[PDB]
C-alpha cells in the first residue's frame, strides 16, 4: 500500500504533501550554502579559499531556495493543496501527469549536488554567463549537471502549469463564473501563465549553452560570429518573469490571511486585485533589460526599459493599499500568521520601492553588481516570498495534519526571524552605496563593521530554522485535534474537516443559476 | 459541552464579537433542574434570581463579553523567550571565532590603521563631506 | 487558575533580556573582534612616508 | 514582448468591458500623455529646391493652384522657398 | 573610495556622480515618504476597537491609489531620463585610452600617437607599504590628465569583466569582441579606485582598479616615460 | 481555531529534549567541518 | 444607498415581526453588528422585545454585551442607551451586564 | 482504502514521538550537513 | 438628571477623517526635514567647496605629500 | 438532490457577488443561507439498476 500512496499517488493532496517535505528538506540545503557565505564574508580575509569554491557555494545557495525550495513549496504543495478545494475540484485535471511533476525534482536536484562534487562545481552565478559558464573556464561536467538540473525543474514546472490552468478553467462548479474564485486561484492561474510562456525560453538559451560547450556550435562564442550578450536577453526574458512567479501567490496567501484574520467576509476590492496580478504578469514580461543597463546599449532603449519597469508600481500600490483596506474595521485576531502577513506588507514594500531606484538606468550604473541589488531583492524574497510561506504554513498546518501548532512558540519564532533578516540585510544597503562589489570572497578594509553586523544577522536567522524543526515535531507529538473553524462560509477548504479526506467532493457542490 | 471531530459538518458554536449570537447553545443537553429553569424563561423575567439569571445566560453561551474580550502576557514569554533565543545565538558567535576564524590581516593593526588613515588624508579622500572634510588641515586634527 | 504567562511571564522577560544584553556585550567588547569603526576625532594620523 | 492574463472563463460581455477598462483605453491614455511629453514646434528644416519635390506637372484645381489642401506655411515650402 | 561604517555614496569626483548624488537624494525623499505612510497607516487600522465587518466599495478610493503613484513615478522619471541622456551628450574628448580586462588583472593601451601598452596587477597583502589600501592598490596605475574629457573604450580577451570607478560614476562591462564607449572627467586630481563588477572565476575580487588623475603635462612625459 | 486536549502531552522536560536534540542535530556536523577546516587545506 | 431614518425605521419594522424566529434574531443582530454604527435604542428595544416573544432571557443579555461593543472608546454611549432603555428594561426584568456581573474578568 | 485522518495522511509515522524525532533529526540534519561535507571534498582533493 | 444623546454613527469614519489628515503630515513634514537636514545640505557643500577651489593646489600638497607615482 | 444524507451548498447571493457562501446541507427542514436567507431542501435518491 504504501508503495501504491506515495510512489504511485494520483490524489492532489498526498502530492501537495511530498512537495511541502521536498521544498523543506530544500530549506535546510538552501540555510547552510547562506550560513556558509556569511562565514567567509564576517571577518576580512579568506576563510574557504578563492572566490571559486565561494561562487559555487553563492550559485547553488540560489538555485536550492529558488528552484528546490520557493516555487515547490508555493506552487506544487499550496497549489495542490488548496487550489482543488477551494474550488470544490474532486483532484486535478491530469493527476498521473501531477506525479510525474513531483518525482522528476529530485533527480533535478541530484544533478545540481553532482555538479557542485564533479571537478571544481559550477561557479557562474544563477545566471550562468558565457563566457565563464563555457567549455575554456568551466571545462568539465559541473555546468553540464547544472543545465541538466535546470531542463528537468523546467519540465516539471511546465507540465504543473498546464495541469493548474486546465484544472482551474475546467473543473469549477458550472454556476461558478471565474469571477467567484479565490483569490489564491487567481494567483497559480496566472502564475502557471507566466512559467507556461517562459520557461521554454529558458530551456532554449540553456540549450545552445550546452551545444556551445559539447557540439561546436558558437551561439555566444565571438570567434563563429556570436555575441555573449544573447544569452542575456534569452535568460532574463525568463528571469523577470521567474520573479513575479516567486510572488505571486504570495499575494494570494496574503489576500486570504488578512482576510480571514480581520474577520471580514471577502478581501476588499476583489477585481482590483484580480486586475493587479493580470497586469504584474503582463508587464513583467517586458521589462527584462533592467538586468542589462551596464552592457552598452542604446540610450533610446535604456529609457524605454527605467520607464517601463517603474510602471509596475502602480498595479503593485493597489494591492498593498488593498491589503490594508481589508484590515480597516475588521477585528483583528493577533495569530502567528497574521504577525507574518503584517511583515510582508511593509518589508515587501520596502525592497519593491528599493527596486524603483533600480529601476533608474542613470543609478544602476552605479549600484549594478553591488549588495545594494542583493539588498532588495533579499528584502521581497526573504522578508516576502519566505513570510507569504510562513504565514500560510502557519495559518493551513492544521488542515494538512489535523492538530494545532503551539501559537506563543510560533510567535516566538516570528519574533527572532523578524531580528535576524533584518539584522543581516539592513546593512547591506550601505554597503553597496559605499560600492561593495557582489559575489567577492573578501573585501576591503573599510567595508568590514557592516559585513561582521550582515553576518550576526544570519546566525540568529539559523536560531530561527533550527526552532521550527522542533515546533513541527511538538505538535506532532502533543497531537492536539482541531474541533472547530470559524469562517467556513467564506472558506470551503476547512468544510471537509481537519484533515480533509482522500476522496473530497466525491459528491460535487450544489451551485444554482440566479 | 464536550464537541466530537466527527460534526465538523454540523453548526458548531464560537465566541466572536462580530457574530455574537452564534448558531446553536453552548449546552445543548440539560438537567432535571435546568430544564424547570428553561419553564421559569417562559414567566415574567423579574420572578427570577440574579443566580437564576447568571445561569441561563451560561447555558447558551460559553464565555461572556468580557471574558472573551480580556489581554493575557502572551508577550511577556514572546520578548523575553525570543530573548534567551537571540542569547544563545551569540553562544555560537563566540564558538566561531574562538575555533573556526583564523588571525584577521595585519593592515588592521593599530600603527598601519594610524598611516594609513594619514595616507587618505594625504590624498583627500571624501573631502567634501565624507572623510578629509572631518579633518582641520592647519590646526592639523579632527574636526570639533 | 492563573496560566503560563501569569505564573512566567515576568521571569521569562527578565532573564531573558538580562542574558541577551550579557552575551552580546561580552561577544562584542571581549573576544577581540574586530570592528573597523570610523577613525574620525578617534585614530591618530602617523607619518607613512 | 508577450501576453500573460489567463482565461477570464466567466461571461463575456463582463469579461470585454475588464478589457475595455482594465488594459483598451489605460493604453490609450498611457500613449496620449507620451505625446502630451514629446509634443511641440521642433524646428523646420532648410529649403533646398531638391527637383524629386514640390511636383507641380499642373495646377491644383484650387487656391492659386500652388498650394497644397492640407497646407502648413510653418513647415511646408512652395517650389520656390517658405511663404513669409 | 569607500571609508569605515560610510553609509552612502563616494564623494562625487565627477559632475555626473554629484548629478546621482542630488538625484539619488530626490527618489530617498519620496522612498523615506512612501515607507512611513505605509508604516503608519498599518498601525493605525490595527489600534482602534471599532469596527465595520460588512462589504465595502471601492472605485472612488481606487482612483486615488492610482493617480497619485502615476504622479509620483513621472516626478522620479523626469530626472532620471534627463541624467540618462546627459551621459550621452556631444561631448569632444581630448584622450582615447583602451582597457581589456583579464583573468585576472586589466591591461591599459594608449594609442592616440604612440603605441604604448601596459598590465595593472594587484599589490598582495603581504607587499603593501604600510599605509597602502589592502585589496585595491595596483602595482601600475592608470595615469590621466585632470579636467579633461577622456573616451574609454571597454573590452575583454577571455570572460566578462565590469570597468568600475564609483567616484566618477562609471561602470561599463568588458565584452569580448565588443568595444563598450564610456566618459571620463575628473573635477580634480587624486587617487580614485575600483573593482571588478563582474563574476570572471576565480580572482574576481582580487583584480582592481585605480586611477591617478594629475595635470596634463605630468602626464606627457608620464606617457614618454612608460614605452 | 478550537483544538482537543493533547493526547500525548509533551511535558516541559519532554520539550527541553527535543529543544537539545534538535539545536545539537543542525550545530554538531556543521562543527565538525568548520573545527577540522584548516586541515582540509594542508592537501 | 437610503438616509439614517430609513435605516432605523427599515431595521425596527425588522424585529417587530411577531413570527420571528430565532433563526432571524441571530441573523439581524450579527448582520447590524457589522455596520459602521451603534444601533438606535428603539431597534435595540425591537429586538429586546424579540427576545421576549422568543422567551430568550440569554440572548437579551447579549445583546446588551454587543452595544457597548460597538461602541468602543467612545465610553458615553453605552450609558445614554441604557437611559433611553430604561423602561423597556425594567418593564421586561431584563438585567444588564453589569448587573449579572458578566463585565468581571 | 488508505487510511483516513490525524496522523494517518503523512509517508512517516507519528505513533512514537521519539522515533519522531529521530525521523527528524535525520531527515532535516541530513539537508543541513550536506553543503559542509560537499564544501569539505572539493578542498579535500586539490 | 438625563446623558444627551452622543454621536452614535460612523464612528470608525470620523476617526479615519481625523488620521488621514495626520499621516500626510507626518510624510510631508518628514519631507521639508530631509530637505533641511540632508538634501538642501549636500548641493550647499558641494557649492561652497568649488566655489573657492584650486585644482593646482590641491595637485601641489597631494605630490609633496608623495602620493602619485606619474608626479615625484 | 444528494446519494448521501448531507451536500455542501454554494449561494451566489446576488448576480456577479465576488465570494460563495458555503454551508453543509443536512436531510431534514429545508434550510436558509446565513447570508441572504433563501431556502434549499435536500431530495434523497440514487443510482443502482
Ligand atoms: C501596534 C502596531 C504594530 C506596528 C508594526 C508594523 C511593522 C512590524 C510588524 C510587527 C507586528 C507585531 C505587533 C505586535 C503587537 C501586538 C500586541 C497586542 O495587541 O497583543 C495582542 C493581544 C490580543 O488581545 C486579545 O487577546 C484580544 C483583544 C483584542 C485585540 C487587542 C488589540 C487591539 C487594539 C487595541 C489596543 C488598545 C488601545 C490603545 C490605544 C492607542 C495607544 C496610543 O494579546 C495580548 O494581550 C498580548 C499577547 C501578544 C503576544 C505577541 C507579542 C508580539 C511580539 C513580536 C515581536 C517582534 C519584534 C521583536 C521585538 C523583541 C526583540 C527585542
Ligand atoms: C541593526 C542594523 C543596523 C542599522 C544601521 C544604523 C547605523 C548606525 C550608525 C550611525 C547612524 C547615523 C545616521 C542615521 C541614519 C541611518 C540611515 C539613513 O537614513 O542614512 C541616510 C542615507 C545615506 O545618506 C548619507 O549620505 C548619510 C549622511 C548622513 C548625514 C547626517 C548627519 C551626520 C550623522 C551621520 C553620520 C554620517 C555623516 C557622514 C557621511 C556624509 C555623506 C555620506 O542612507 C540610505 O540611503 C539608506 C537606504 C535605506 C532605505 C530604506 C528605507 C527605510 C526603511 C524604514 C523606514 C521607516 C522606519 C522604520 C524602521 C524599521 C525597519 C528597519
Ligand atoms: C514493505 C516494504 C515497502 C518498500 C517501500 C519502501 C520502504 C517503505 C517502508 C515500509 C512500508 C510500511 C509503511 C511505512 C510506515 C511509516 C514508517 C516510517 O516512518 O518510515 C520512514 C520511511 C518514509 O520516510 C519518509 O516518508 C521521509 C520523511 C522522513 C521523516 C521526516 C518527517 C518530516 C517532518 C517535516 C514535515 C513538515 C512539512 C510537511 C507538513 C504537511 C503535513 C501533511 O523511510 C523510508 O523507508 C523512505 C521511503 C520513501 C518514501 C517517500 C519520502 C518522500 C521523499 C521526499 C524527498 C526527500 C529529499 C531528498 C531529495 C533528493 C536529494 C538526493
Ligand atoms: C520576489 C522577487 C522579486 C520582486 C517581487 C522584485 C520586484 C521589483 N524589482 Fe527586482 N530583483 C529580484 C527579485 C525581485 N524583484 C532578483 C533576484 C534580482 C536580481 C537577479 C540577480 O541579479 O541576481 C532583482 C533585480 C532588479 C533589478 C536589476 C538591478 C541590477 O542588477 O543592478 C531591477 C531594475 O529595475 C529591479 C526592479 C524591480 C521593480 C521595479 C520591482 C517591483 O515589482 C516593485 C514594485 C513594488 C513597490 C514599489 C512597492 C509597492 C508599491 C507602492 C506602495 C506604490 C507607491 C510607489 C511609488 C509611487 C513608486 N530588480
Ligand atoms: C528564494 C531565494 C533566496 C532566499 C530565501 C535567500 C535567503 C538568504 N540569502 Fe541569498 N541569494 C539569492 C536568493 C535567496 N537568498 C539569490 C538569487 C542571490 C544572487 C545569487 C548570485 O549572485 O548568483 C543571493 C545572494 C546572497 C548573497 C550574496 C552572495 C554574494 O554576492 O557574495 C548573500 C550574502 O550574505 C545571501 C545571504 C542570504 C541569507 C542570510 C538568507 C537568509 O535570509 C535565509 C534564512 C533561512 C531561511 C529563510 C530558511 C527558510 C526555510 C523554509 C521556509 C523551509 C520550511 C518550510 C516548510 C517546512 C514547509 N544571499
Ligand atoms: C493614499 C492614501 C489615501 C487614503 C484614502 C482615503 C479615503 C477617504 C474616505 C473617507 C471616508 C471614510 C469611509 C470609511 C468608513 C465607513 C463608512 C460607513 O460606514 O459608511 C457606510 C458605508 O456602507 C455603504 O453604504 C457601502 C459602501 C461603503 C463606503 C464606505 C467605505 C469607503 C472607504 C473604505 C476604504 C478604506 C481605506 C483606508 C485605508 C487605506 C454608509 O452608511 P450610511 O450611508 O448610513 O452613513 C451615513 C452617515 N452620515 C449621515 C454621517 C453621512
Ligand atoms: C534531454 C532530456 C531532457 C528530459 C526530457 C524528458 C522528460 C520527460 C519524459 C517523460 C514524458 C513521457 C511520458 C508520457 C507523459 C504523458 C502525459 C500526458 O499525455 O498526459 C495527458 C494530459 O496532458 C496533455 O494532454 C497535455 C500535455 C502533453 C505533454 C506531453 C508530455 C511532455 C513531455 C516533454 C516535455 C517537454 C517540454 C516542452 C516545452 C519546452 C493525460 O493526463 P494523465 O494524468 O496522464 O491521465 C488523465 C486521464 O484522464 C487520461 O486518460
Ligand atoms: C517589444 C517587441 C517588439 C519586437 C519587434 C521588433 C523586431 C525587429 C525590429 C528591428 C528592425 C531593424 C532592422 C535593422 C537593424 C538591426 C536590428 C536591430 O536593431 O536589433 C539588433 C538585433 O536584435 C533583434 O532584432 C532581436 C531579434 C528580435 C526579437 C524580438 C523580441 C521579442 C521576442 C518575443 C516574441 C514572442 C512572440 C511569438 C512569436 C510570433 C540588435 O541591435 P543592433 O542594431 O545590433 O544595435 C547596434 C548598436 O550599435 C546600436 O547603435
Ligand atoms: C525561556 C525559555 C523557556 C521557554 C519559554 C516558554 C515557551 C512556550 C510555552 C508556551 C506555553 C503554552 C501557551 C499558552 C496557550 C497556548 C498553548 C497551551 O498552553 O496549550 C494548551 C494546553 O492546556 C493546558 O494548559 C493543559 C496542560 C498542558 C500545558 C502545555 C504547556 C506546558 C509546558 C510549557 C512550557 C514549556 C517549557 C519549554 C522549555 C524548553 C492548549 O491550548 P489552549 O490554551 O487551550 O488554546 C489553543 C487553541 O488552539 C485550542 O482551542
Ligand atoms: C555555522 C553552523 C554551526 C555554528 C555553531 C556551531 C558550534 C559547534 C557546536 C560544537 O560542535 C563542535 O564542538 C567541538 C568544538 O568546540 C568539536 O570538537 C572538536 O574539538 C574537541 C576539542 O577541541 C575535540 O576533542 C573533538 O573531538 C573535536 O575535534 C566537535 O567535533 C564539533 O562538532
Ligand atoms: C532588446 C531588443 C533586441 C534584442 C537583441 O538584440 O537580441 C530590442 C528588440 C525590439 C526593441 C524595441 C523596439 O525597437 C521598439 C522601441 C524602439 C525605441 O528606440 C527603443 C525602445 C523600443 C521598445 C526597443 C527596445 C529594444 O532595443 C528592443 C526590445
Ligand atoms: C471593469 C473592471 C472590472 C470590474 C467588473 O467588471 O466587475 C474594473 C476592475 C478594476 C478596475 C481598474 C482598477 O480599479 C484601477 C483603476 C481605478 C481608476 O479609478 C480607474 C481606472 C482603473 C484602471 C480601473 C478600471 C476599471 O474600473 C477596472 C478595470
Ligand atoms: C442630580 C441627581 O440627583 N442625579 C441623579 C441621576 O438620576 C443621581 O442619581
Ligand atoms: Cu574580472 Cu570579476
Ligand atoms: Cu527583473
Ligand atoms: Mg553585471
Ligand atoms: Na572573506
Ligand atoms: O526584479
Ligand atoms: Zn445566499
Amino acid at each position: 500500500m504504501f508503495i501504491n500512496r506515495w510512489l504511485f499517488s494520483t490524489n492532489h493532496k498526498d502530492i501537495g504533501t511530498l512537495y511541502l517535505l521536498f521544498g523543506a528538506w530544500a530549506g535546510m540545503v538552501g540555510t547552510a550554502l547562506s550560513l556558509l557565505i556569511r562565514a567567509e564574508l564576517g571577518q576580512p580575509g579568506t576563510l574557504l579559499g578563492d572566490d571559486q569554491i565561494y561562487n559555487v557555494v553563492v550559485t547553488a545557495h540560489a538555485f536550492v531556495m529558488i528552484f528546490f525550495m520557493v516555487m515547490p513549496i508555493m506552487i506544487g504543495g499550496f497549489g495542490n493543496w488548496l487550489v482543488p478545494l477551494m474550488i470544490g475540484a474532486p483532484d486535478m485535471a491530469f493527476p498521473r501527469m501531477n506525479n510525474m511533476s513531483f518525482w522528476l525534482l529530485p533527480p533535478s536536484f541530484l544533478l545540481l549536488l553532482a555538479s557542485s562534487m564533479v571537478e571544481a562545481g559550477a561557479g557562474t552565478g544563477w545566471t550562468v554567463y558565457p563566457p565563464l559558464a563555457g567549455n575554456l573556464a568551466h571545462a568539465g561536467a559541473s555546468v553540464d549537471l547544472t543545465i541538466f538540473s535546470l531542463h528537468l525543474a523546467g519540465v516539471s514546472s511546465i507540465l504543473g502549469a498546464i495541469n493548474f490552468i486546465t484544472t482551474i478553467i475546467n473543473m469549477k462548479p458550472p454556476a461558478m463564473s471565474q469571477y467567484q474564485t479565490p483569490l489564491f486561484v487567481w494567483s497559480v492561474m496566472i502564475t502557471a501563465v507566466l512559467l507556461l510562456l517562459s520557461l521554454p525560453v529558458l530551456a532554449a538559451g540553456i540549450t545552445m549553452l550546452l551545444t556551445d560547450r559539447n557540439l561546436n556550435t558558437t551561439f555566444f562564442d565571438p570567434a563563429g560570429g556570436g555575441d555573449p550578450i544573447l544569452y542575456q536577453h534569452l535568460f532574463w526574458f525568463f528571469g523577470h518573469p521567474e520573479v513575479y512567479i516567486l510572488i505571486l501567490p504570495g499575494f494570494g496567501m496574503i489576500s486570504h490571511i488578512v482576510t480571514y484574520y480581520s474577520g471580514k467576509k471577502e478581501p476588499f476590492g476583489y477585481m482590483g486585485m484580480v486586475w493587479a496580478m493580470m497586469s504584474i504578469g503582463f508587464l513583467g514580461f517586458i521589462v527584462w533589460a533592467h538586468h542589462m543597463f551596464t552592457v552598452g546599449m542604446d540610450v533610446d532603449t535604456r529609457a524605454y526599459f527605467t520607464s517601463a519597469t517603474m510602471i509596475i508600481a502602480i498595479p503593485t500600490g493597489v494591492k498593498v493599499f488593498s491589503w490594508l483596506a481589508t484590515l480597516h474595521g475588521g477585528n483583528i485576531k493577533w495569530s502567528p500568521a497574521m504577525m507574518w502577513a503584517l511583515g510582508f506588507i511593509f518589508l515587501f514594500t520596502v525592497g519593491g520601492l528599493t527596486g524603483i531606484v533600480l529601476a533608474n538606468s542613470s543609478l544602476d550604473i552605479v549600484l549594478h553588481d553591488t549588495y545594494y541589488v542583493v539588498a532588495h531583492f533579499h528584502y521581497v524574497l526573504s522578508m516576502g516570498a519566505v513570510f507569504a510561506i510562513m504565514g500560510g504554513f502557519v495559518h493551513w498546518f492544521p488542515l494538512f495534519s489535523g492538530y494545532t501548532l503551539n501559537d506563543t512558540w510560533a510567535k516566538i519564532h516570528f519574533a527572532i526571524m523578524f531580528v535576524g533578516v533584518n539584522m543581516t540585510f539592513f546593512p547591506q544597503h550601505f554597503l553597496g552605496l559605499s560600492g561593495m562589489p557582489r559575489r567577492y570572497s573578501d573585501y576591503p578594509d573599510a567595508y568590514t563593521m557592516w559585513n561582521t553586523i550582515s553576518s550576526m544577522g544570519s546566525f540568529i536567522s539559523l536560531t530561527a530554522v533550527m526552532l521550527m524543526v522542533f515546533i513541527i515535531w511538538e505538535a506532532f507529538a502533543s497531537k492536539r485535534e482541531v474541533l472547530t473553524v470559524d469562517l467556513t462560509t467564506t472558506n470551503l477548504e476547512w468544510l471537509n474537516g481537519c484533515p480533509p479526506p482522500y476522496h473530497t467532493f466525491e459528491e460535487p457542490t450544489y451551485v444554482n443559476l440566479k | 459541552s464536550v464537541v466530537k471531530s466527527e460534526d465538523y459538518a454540523l453548526p458548531s458554536y464560537v465566541d466572536r464579537r462580530d457574530y455574537p449570537l452564534p448558531d446553536v447553545a453552548h449546552v445543548k443537553n440539560l438537567s432535571a433542574s435546568q430544564k424547570a429553569l428553561k419553564e421559569k424563561e417562559k414567566a415574567s423575567w423579574s420572578s427570577l434570581s440574579i443566580d437564576e439569571k447568571v445561569e441561563l445566560y451560561r447555558l447558551k453561551f460559553k464565555e461572556s463579553f468580557a471574558e472573551m474580550n480580556r489581554s493575557t502576557n502572551e508577550w511577556k514569554t514572546v520578548v523575553g523567550a525570543a530573548m534567551f533565543f537571540i542569547g544563545f545565538t551569540a553562544l555560537l558567535l563566540i564558538w566561531e571565532k574562538h575555533y573556526v576564524y583564523g588571525p584577521i590581516p595585519h593592515t588592521f593593526e593599530e600603527e598601519w590603521v594610524a598611516k594609513q588613515t594619514k595616507r587618505m588624508l594625504d590624498m583627500k579622500v571624501a573631502p567634501i563631506q565624507g572623510f578629509s572634510a572631518k579633518w582641520d588641515y592647519d590646526k592639523n586634527e579632527w574636526k570639533k | 487558575a492563573p496560566d503560563f504567562h501569569d505564573k512566567y511571564g515576568n521571569a521569562v522577560l527578565a532573564s531573558g533580556a538580562t542574558f541577551c544584553v550579557a552575551v552580546w556585550v561580552y561577544m562584542a567588547t571581549q573576544i577581540g573582534i574586530e570592528w573597523n569603526p570610523s577613525p574620525v576625532g578617534r585614530v591618530t594620523p602617523k607619518e607613512w612616508r | 514582448a508577450s501576453a500573460a492574463k489567463g482565461d477570464h472563463g466567466g461571461t463575456g460581455a463582463r469579461t470585454w468591458r475588464f478589457l475595455t477598462f482594465g488594459l483598451a483605453l489605460p493604453s490609450v491614455a498611457l500613449c496620449t500623455l507620451n505625446s502630451w511629453l514629446h509634443s511641440g514646434h521642433r524646428e523646420r528644416p532648410a529649403f533646398i529646391p531638391y527637383h524629386h519635390l514640390r511636383i507641380r506637372t499642373k495646377p491644383f484645381s484650387w487656391g492659386d493652384g500652388n498650394h497644397t489642401f492640407f497646407h502648413n506655411p510653418r513647415v511646408n515650402p512652395l517650389p520656390t522657398g517658405y511663404e513669409k | 573610495m569607500a571609508y569605515p561604517m560610510q553609509l552612502g555614496f563616494q564623494d562625487a569626483t565627477s559632475p555626473i556622480m554629484e548629478e546621482l548624488l542630488h538625484f539619488h537624494d530626490h527618489t530617498l525623499m519620496i522612498v523615506f515618504l512612501i515607507s512611513s505612510l505605509v508604516l503608519y497607516i498599518i498601525s493605525l487600522m490595527l489600534t482602534t476597537k471599532l469596527t465595520h465587518t460588512s462589504t465595502m466599495d471601492a472605485q472612488e478610493v481606487e482612483t486615488i491609489w492610482t493617480i497619485l503613484p502615476a504622479i509620483i513615478l513621472i516626478l522620479i522619471a523626469l530626472p532620471s531620463l534627463r541624467i540618462l541622456y546627459m551621459m550621452d551628450e556631444i561631448n569632444n574628448p581630448s584622450l582615447t585610452v583602451k582597457t581589456m580586462g583579464h583573468q585576472w588583472y586589466w591591461s591599459y593601451e594608449y594609442t592616440d600617437y604612440e603605441d604604448l601598452s601596459f598590465d595593472s596587477y594587484m599589490i598582495p597583502t603581504s607587499e603593501l607599504k604600510p599605509g597602502e589600501l589592502r585589496l585595491l592598490e595596483v602595482d601600475n596605475r592608470v595615469v590621466l590628465p585632470m579636467e579633461m574629457t577622456i573616451r574609454m573604450l571597454v573590452s575583454s580577451e577571455d570572460v566578462l569583466h565590469s570597468w568600475a570607478v564609483p567616484s566618477l560614476g562609471l561602470k561599463t562591462d568588458a565584452i569580448p569582441g565588443r568595444l563598450n564607449q564610456t566618459t571620463l572627467m575628473s573635477s580634480r586630481p587624486g587617487l580614485y579606485y575600483g573593482q571588478c563588477s563582474e563574476i570572471c572565476g576565480s580572482n574576481h575580487s582580487f583584480m582592481p582598479i585605480v586611477l591617478e588623475l594629475v595635470p596634463l603635462k605630468y602626464f606627457e612625459k608620464w606617457s614618454a616615460s612608460m614605452l | 481555531i478550537t483544538a482537543k486536549p493533547a493526547k500525548t502531552p509533551t511535558s516541559p522536560k519532554e520539550q527541553a529534549i527535543g529543544l537539545s536534540v534538535t539545536f545539537l542535530s543542525f550545530l554538531l556536523p556543521a562543527g565538525w567541518v568548520l573545527y577540522h577546516l584548516d586541515n582540509y587545506k594542508k592537501s | 444607498h437610503e438616509t439614517d431614518e430609513e435605516f432605523d425605521a427599515r431595521w425596527v419594522t425588522y424585529f417587530n415581526k411577531p413570527d420571528i424566529d430565532a433563526w432571524e434574531l441571530r441573523k439581524g443582530m450579527n448582520t447590524l453588528v457589522g455596520y459602521d454604527l451603534v444601533p438606535e435604542p428603539k431597534i435595540i428595544d425591537a429586538a429586546l422585545r424579540a427576545c421576549r416573544r422568543l422567551n430568550d432571557f440569554a440572548s437579551a443579555v447579549r445583546i446588551l454585551e454587543v452595544v457597548k461593543d460597538k461602541a468602543g472608546p467612545h465610553k458615553e454611549i453605552y450609558p445614554y442607551v441604557i437611559q433611553e432603555l430604561r423602561p423597556t428594561l425594567n418593564e421586561l426584568g431584563i438585567s444588564t451586564p453589569e448587573e449579572l456581573g458578566l463585565d468581571k474578568v | 482504502h488508505y487510511e483516513e485522518g490525524p496522523g494517518k495522511n503523512i509517508p512517516f509515522s507519528v505513533e512514537n514521538k521519539w522515533r519522531l524525532l529521530a525521523m527528524m533529526t535525520l531527515f532535516f540534519g541530513s539537508g543541513f550537513a550536506a553543503p559542509f561535507f560537499i564544501v569539505r571534498h572539493q578542498l579535500l582533493k586539490k | 438628571t438625563a446623558l444627551a444623546k452622543p454621536q452614535m454613527r460612523g464612528l470608525l469614519a470620523r476617526r479615519l477623517r481625523f488620521h488621514i489628515v495626520g499621516a500626510f503630515m507626518v510624510s510631508l513634514g518628514f519631507a521639508t526635514f530631509y530637505k533641511f537636514a540632508v538634501a538642501e545640505k549636500r548641493k550647499k557643500a558641494y557649492a561652497d567647496f568649488y566655489r573657492n577651489y584650486d585644482s593646482m593646489k590641491d595637485f601641489e600638497e597631494m605630490r609633496k605629500a608623495g602620493i602619485f607615482q606619474s608626479a615625484k | 438532490p444528494s446519494i448521501t444524507n448531507k451536500r455542501i451548498v454554494g449561494c451566489i447571493c446576488e448576480e456577479d457577488n465576488s465570494t460563495v457562501i458555503w454551508f453543509w446541507l443536512h436531510k431534514g427542514e429545508a434550510q436558509r443561507c446565513p447570508s441572504c436567507g433563501t431556502h434549499y431542501k435536500l431530495v434523497p435518491h440514487q443510482l443502482a439498476h
